[PDB]
Order: C-alpha cells, then structure tokens, then sequence
C-alpha cells in the first residue's frame, strides 16, 4: 500500500 | 538554523542539493529557510516536503530492514546474537523520531498558524498527519495510541478544509485522501474505511476531470492511478 | 572512535548497516573497528572498503553534478546566479576531501605498516591509490601534481608486490590493475599506458584461467569483463 | 571508464 511518493519536486 | 545565510541562497542551495541527490543537505537548507520566519510559497513548500520525505524515507527503509532482522533473531530456534541488532535498530529509530519531531516542530513553529489559504493550510496539515504516521509506524509504548490520534486529527482537519475549499481533482486534496487512506489501512486497522475513502475520492475526482486542462488532467489522473493501485491491492 | 563499543559488536553492526544501506554508519563502525588497533581479516577489509567506497561514491557523484552546473554558470551568455553554486560545490568538495583524508589516515595509522601478507598489503596500497585518485579528481591547486604522484606511487608499490606474490587471476591483483589503468586514463593523461595495462592484465589472466575452480573462475572472469568493458570504451 | 564498483560485499 503506497502513499504519495513525493521524492521528486 | 543557517542563520547567517540569506533566505534566497538557502532556497537556491536546496534546489542544488536536490539535483545532487543530497537530501540531508536539502532538508537542512529548507529548515533554515523556514526559520527565517517568512511564509513559504507553493514551490518552497514542495522543496520542504521533498527534502524531508527523502530523509525520513531512507530511515524508514533502514528501520524496516533492521526490525525484520530483529524479529527473526527473536524466534523459536534462534541462536543468541547479543544486543547488537536491537541496539542498532534503536539507534536508527531514535534518529527517525528526531527527524519527525523536527518537521513537526517546524509546522508548529510557526508554519501552520500563519497558513490561511486552503492550499497552504491543507498542505501543512497533511504533512503533520504524515509525520505523526511515521512516528506511529515505530511506536510501541504508552503513547502509540496518542500518536495515532494525533495523526488522525491532523488528517481530519485537512480533509474538512479540502472538501470545503478545493475541487475534487486538486492534487493536494487527492494526495491527502490517498495518505489518509493509507493511515486507515496500515495504522488504524480500519481497512474498510481505507477502501471507502479511496473509492469515494477516485469516483468524485473522475466526475470532475471534464473541467480540467490537459496539464491539470495529467496531474490529477496520476494521483488517481495511485488510489486505484491501492484499491487493487486491498480488494 | 566508538571507543566504548566492542570490536566484535562494531563488525556486527557494520554488517547490519550494509544490509540497511546505511553506509555512513557502516564507515563509522569500521573506522571504530580499525582504531581498536588489531589487524583486519579478509572479510573485515572488505567491509572497510565497501563502506567508504559507498560514502565517497555519493560525494563524488554529487560533486560532479555541482561542478557541471558551476561550469555552465561560467559560460559566454551566462546570467550571474551569485556565489551559491561555487559555495555549495566547495562544501561538498571539502566533505569529500575529509572522507579521503580519514581513509588515508587509517591506512597510515597503522594498517599498511602492520600488513605483511601480500593479500593485505596489496589491498591497503590499492585503497591508498584509490583515495589519492579521488583527491586528484577534485584537485586544482599547487598540489594536484603531488596528489597524482602520491596515487601513482601507492598503485606502483601494490603492482610490484602483486606481480611477485599473486597469480595473474587473483581478484585483488586484477582489480588493482583495473583501477591503476583508470588512473592512467582519467588522471595521468596516459591513455596508451591505460590500454596497455588493461590488455596485458586481461591476456595474462586468460592464460591462467585453466588453473581455477568453478567458483574462482567466476570471480576472475567477472573482473576480466570490466577490463574488457574499458578497453571497448577506450579503443 | 569504470573502476571496481565495490559497493556490495
Ligand atoms: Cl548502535
Ligand atoms: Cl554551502
């Protein structure tokens, strides 16, 4: 189950 | 922090650190930018989020590896290895909690109270729920329940605002619902609430896609796919 | 460093850190293990090398990104961005040089002088050449030449020992020749020396493969492929 | 031109 990745702007 | 560096230079170096994939540096630069005391732009909020998401993401990944090894070491038929696995998992865990506390401290002093627009206030409250959720992932003591309620409260306030002030396709509204659904499934032992939230969020976004430009359509449908991916895994 | 932790616990936690991909922790643990003053086993030397190779590898990658941005900023038709790119590249560069100096300090105090066997002595001297090579990659001042000669001297001593004391298929002998050839090509502006060393190393290893077990054969042919890859790129 | 990777023990 994945949250928002949000590692790249 | 970084008190002698110009705010603009901190932002510029945060962007450079992201390009160099130096996320600890990026987080330190953005922490310094926040502590200049000025509100953050849309772009600057994204830089803050990306930096700490990467830092805590590495710590969570490491903590899961070590917690898995630790649990194997505490099984029937185990050969005592000493306190080392527990000690090192505790080290990583303490460092992770420090990062979460630092982010929560920035939100509390004073990002959230000065955020009046829906886009900024929902963004920060979503972050608050996220970093309490990360604390909940490792909590086992007399405050695991209080941490979980702190995450739920932040997410809930953010949801209430986003439903009143944002269209159903707004990427921040969609990402908030996605993460709140993950909270329900993984943290709160409420998989039915998780599935219901993801479905309702997806369906109401779909009905609003006709209003969007080609670029906004791509922004929203990307996050809708993430909701669909989770629903596929949960059902 | 890490003076209150048992040597065995440091080694155990270094292995845990590698599994968690926490290479800064891994390097700190192995630095503490080295400073216990005992010689290192074959396995422990590998842990030391892997940890610092990963740490400095991240710094070199970041330095190349920032140096590339800096060079673009200093071009005809450039819009001044301020001192930020140079300042941040200098920060990363200084941190990289600190790591290299730390490794070189460990080799000098006192890993190399106590290494009497060919396998350990060549291993450490190869490391010494490598970390002087990393210093050379960023050097621009009145000691770039001296740093390059320091790398060459370490590599050369290691080569002399390996040719006398190891078979041509020994993985450390092969990896030493590979890195020394990279030194010739990338640092010393001697591409013909680089090509000649890689070819001679590959050919003499091939002629010795018949002596090897199935497992040693796989070890050696893997590094031989790396020599071949470089020759393909250089010719 | 690649040196020994040496990132995995
Ligand atoms: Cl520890
Ligand atoms: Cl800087």
């Amino acid at each position: 189950a994945g949250s928002i990745p949000g590692r790249r702007s | 922090a970084m008190g002698s560096m110009e705010r603009a230079s901190l932002i510029q170096k945060a962007k450079l650190a992201e390009q160099a994939e130096r996320y600890e540096d990026m987080a330190a630069f953005m922490k310094g930018a926040v502590e200049k005391g000025e509100e953050l732009s849309c772009e600057e909020r994204n830089l803050l989020s990306v930096a700490y998401k990467n830092v805590v993401g590495g710590q969570r990944a490491a903590w899961r590896v070590l917690s898995s090894i630790e649990q194997k070491s505490n099984e029937e038929g185990s050969e005592e290895k000493g306190p080392e696995v527990r000690e090192y998992r505790e080290k990583v865990e303490t460092e992770l909690q420090g990062v979460c506390d630092t982010v929560l401290g920035l939100l509390d002093s004073h990002l959230i109270k000065e955020a009046g627009d829906a886009e900024s206030r929902v963004f920060y409250l979503k972050m608050k729920g996220d970093y309490y959720r990360y604390l909940a992932e490792v909590a086992t003591g007399d405050d695991k329940k209080r941490i979980i309620d702190s995450a739920r409260s932040a997410y809930q306030e953010a949801m209430d605002i986003s439903k009143k002030e944002m269209p159903p396709t707004n990427p921040i509204r969609l990402g908030l619902a996605l993460n709140f659904s993950v909270f329900h499934y993984e943290i709160a032992n409420s998989p039915e609430e998780a599935i219901s939230l993801a479905k309702t969020t997806f369906d109401e976004a779909m009905a609003d896609l006709h209003t969007l430009s080609e670029d906004s359509y791509k922004d929203s449908t990307l996050i809708m796919q993430l909701l669909r991916d989770n629903l596929t895994l949960w059902t």
